[PDB]
């Protein structure tokens, strides 16, 4: 997904579209990121880290 | 998620660790017997190789036979909701246009001066042929 | 949704630590 | 019991009532182990160990 | 139950070297107390063969004859209490709604104004004569 973002960039380069899937596709990609800021405010051991 | 959620509660008491080979199974006859019926659902989707209708009316026979063990019978009926609740939306779709859409022939009933819309005997609604003539 | 049902299986883990640890006080009581 | 649970395994055959019996059956068979739990909490260390 | 509680209870004592025989005499004397009686009611009940009101009969006049042990008298109390209050309560549904089945011939009124009902002679009753005849 990281690679797909980074051939994303045009002006805006054979159609409006596939720059909006793809911003779709960035806006998918910030779930992604929101579950590995919980797992780590989870890490909290001062919860058991296993695995 | 219901199963998985079990086993990560008691590791909580695996770094306390003193639980025993009994009371691990215990909560097993348990969850055995969830395993066993989603087993023998599972095996008998493999003998049979149904779908669409085909199948909602094998669910609706595991609606009778799975009856005298409560938690067997709910989710069996479970099951059968869940088969019906896209099927009968099928359902609906066809009565308010007539949109027949057909991913893999889900409905029965295929679009044909004809008038040959001819159920099918493939696939059953969860009740008898005269609903589906209905 | 995936918290809410840690807690539904942590009580269940509640009222077993409860009924086993009501069997020790028969077994710390009368004992 | 337990060679009655392994001849419970039916569709549904020859009476509804007949595993509706043992289904109860796995429900008494439910309680013993619950007592054999409160015992292997008095083995280990966390009473006296006599017959 | 209740003696082999007690037996639980003094190994508790057992567990250092501490016992004596008349230490654990003060156990073996409510219990001598206990059994000496209990078989002394278990002996009347069975040789004689006793079955019906007889066995109510005869519960009844040990407690009676019984003033002088206060413990000796709580036992035959709670038997024949505990012997009775079932028997009490099939009466108590045969005086309230007017049939009668009897599983093993257990009251004293069996089967035989064309239809008789007779008291037996096997059961003598704990109650009164007019009150078994009312």
């Amino acid at each position: 997904i990281k690679k797909y973002t980074d051939q994303r960039s045009l002006d805006r380069a054979f159609g409006l579209v596939g720059q909006s899937f793809c911003a779709a596709l960035h806006q998918e990609l910030k779930e992604y990121y929101r579950l590995l800021s919980v797992l780590h405010s989870q890490l909290q051991v001062e919860s058991s880290l296993t695995l | 998620k219901e199963y998985m959620i079990l086993i990560s509660q008691l590791e909580h008491l695996q770094r306390q660790g003193l639980l025993s080979l009994q009371k691990l199974w215990f909560y097993i006859q348990p969850t055995l017997r969830t395993m066993e019926v989603l087993a023998s659902i599972a095996t008998s989707l493999n003998k049979g190789e149904c779908f669409g209708g085909a199948t909602l009316s094998l669910l609706h026979d595991r609606t009778f036979g799975y009856t005298g063990d409560s938690q067997a019978q709910e989710l069996c009926l479970y099951l059968t909701k869940a088969a019906s609740a896209p099927y009968f939306d099928i359902l609906e779709r066809w009565i308010y246009r007539g949109i027949i859409n057909d991913p893999y022939s889900e409905f029965m009933v295929e679009e044909h001066w004809d008038q040959r819309y001819t159920i099918v005997q493939q696939q059953i609604p969860s009740f008898l042929q005269k609903v589906a003539d209905k | 949704a995936a918290a809410a049902a840690a807690a539904a299986a942590a009580a269940a883990a509640a009222a077993a630590a409860a009924a086993a640890a009501a069997a020790a006080a028969a077994a710390a009581a009368a004992a």
